[PDB]
């Protein structure tokens, strides 16, 4: 059990950051679209 | 006509960036026997081909900013055109980038949908 | 006191641009592991139309 | 029609990109090793002609284009044939203003869901303490 | 005094999150959890 739950933890964890990361290269990406407008 | 203020002649602004791009790279491409002892003496001739290429290149670039500007205060109508397509463009560009993180994000979450079983 | 410092200066900076708009806009980028105490904020003049004034 | 000033736009665009590709050729032709590699037999030197090539074609393309620009800015002489000099130092736009007020909307609601997405997509900030 | 811990670094907002029986910022989810941790912590 104690490493079936490590596992669930890990994969979540590793969900989590891949999400952050996806996330972030949204928000950068969306930043410079953020800087073109002159408004 | 060296000491004189006038300039006698024509015919620039178009051949002039060949001449001067083709000018010290033509003495790198040629035939001809090179002497396998050289230094500092070419530097100078390339250091003065980019200089004249560079300023000849502000002096276009200047006559197109007052040509624009003597256009945009005679015709405004073409600039506010342009501005229109400028804008149009970029609130296309800026749809595209939004529906394109839509759907990533639609995607991502919809796989990790059920990730822990239970 | 960190989350409504964090907070306070995101509301600034973005409130700045809305402020300021034909003066030189302000482009905002932020880090991407902030830690619990710790975080930083990366911020550029981006003047307008140009890329050869990040000075 | 006309769309002189565009014109200018792509002109002055293409000078600047001439300029950046002779920097950029000139980048790369700069580390041109030896063709007859001892580790490399074949590898590096086609390729490297195959973008010296490609970057020709591109800067002939761009001359060409230059030139074309240049015959079509001073053939199409309309509108103050004076052209005042002296005339650059100082002392209907209803659908322009819409498309403005549109475009400016949806930045605002663009600025509305970017913010929603700081908080929604920090997310780790908070919890890095015992994160694994 | 009773299941509020009110404090305030400046006088900007509130605090004191809590709980209680049964029988916008999202400022809710990851306020708990750190502090729940703390103890196993």
């Amino acid at each position: 059990r104690n490493q079936q739950l490590r596992t669930l933890q890990e994969e979540c964890d590793r969900k989590l950051i891949t999400l952050r990361d996806e996330i972030s290269i949204d928000l950068y990406e969306l930043e410079e679209e953020y800087y073109s407008s002159s408004s | 006509a060296a000491p004189g203020a006038p300039r006698p002649s024509s015919s620039t602004l178009v051949d002039e960036l060949e001449s001067s791009f083709e000018a010290c790279f033509a003495s790198l491409v040629s035939q001809d026997y090179v002497n396998g002892t050289d230094q500092e003496e070419i530097r100078t001739g390339v250091d003065q081909c980019i200089q004249k290429f560079l300023d000849i290149a502000r002096q276009t670039e200047c006559f197109f900013l007052q040509k624009r500007l003597q256009l945009s205060v005679q015709k405004p109508e073409q600039v506010i055109k342009e501005d229109v397509s400028e804008l149009r463009n970029e609130l296309q560009r800026k749809d595209a980038l939004v529906q394109k993180h839509l759907t990533k994000l639609r995607h991502w979450q919809q796989v990790l949908e059920d990730i822990n079983v239970q | 006191a960190k989350h409504i410092f964090l907070r306070s200066r995101a509301a600034a900076t973005i409130d700045s641009l809305a402020s300021r708009i034909e003066d030189p806009q302000i482009q905002a980028h932020w880090s991407n592991i902030n830690d619990v105490y710790e975080s930083s904020v990366k911020v550029l003049i981006t003047s307008q139309g140009y890329e050869q004034i990040c000075k | 029609e006309v769309n002189t000033a565009s014109l200018c736009r792509i002109g002055q665009e293409t000078v600047q990109d001439i300029v950046y590709r002779t920097m950029e050729i000139f980048q790369l032709l700069r580390n041109m090793q030896l063709p007859n590699g001892v580790t490399y037999h074949t590898g590096t030197y086609q390729d490297r002609l195959t973008k010296l090539q490609d970057n020709l074609r591109q800067l002939s393309v761009l001359f060409r284009k230059l030139r074309l620009v240049y015959d079509k800015c001073n053939e199409n002489c309309g509108g103050m044939d004076p052209i005042p000099v002296e005339q650059l130092i100082p002392y209907e736009r209803r659908e322009i203003a819409e498309v403005n007020k549109k475009l400016k909307q949806k930045n605002q609601q663009l600025k509305q869901i970017m913010d929603q997405l700081r908080n929604l997509i920090w997310d780790i900030n908070a919890m890095l303490a015992m994160r694994n | 005094v009773k299941n509020q811990i009110i404090s305030q670094p400046f006088p900007s907002l509130q605090l004191s999150i809590s709980l209680c029986h049964s029988s916008c910022p999202e400022d809710h989810l990851y306020v708990l959890e750190h502090n729940l941790h703390l103890l196993i912590r």
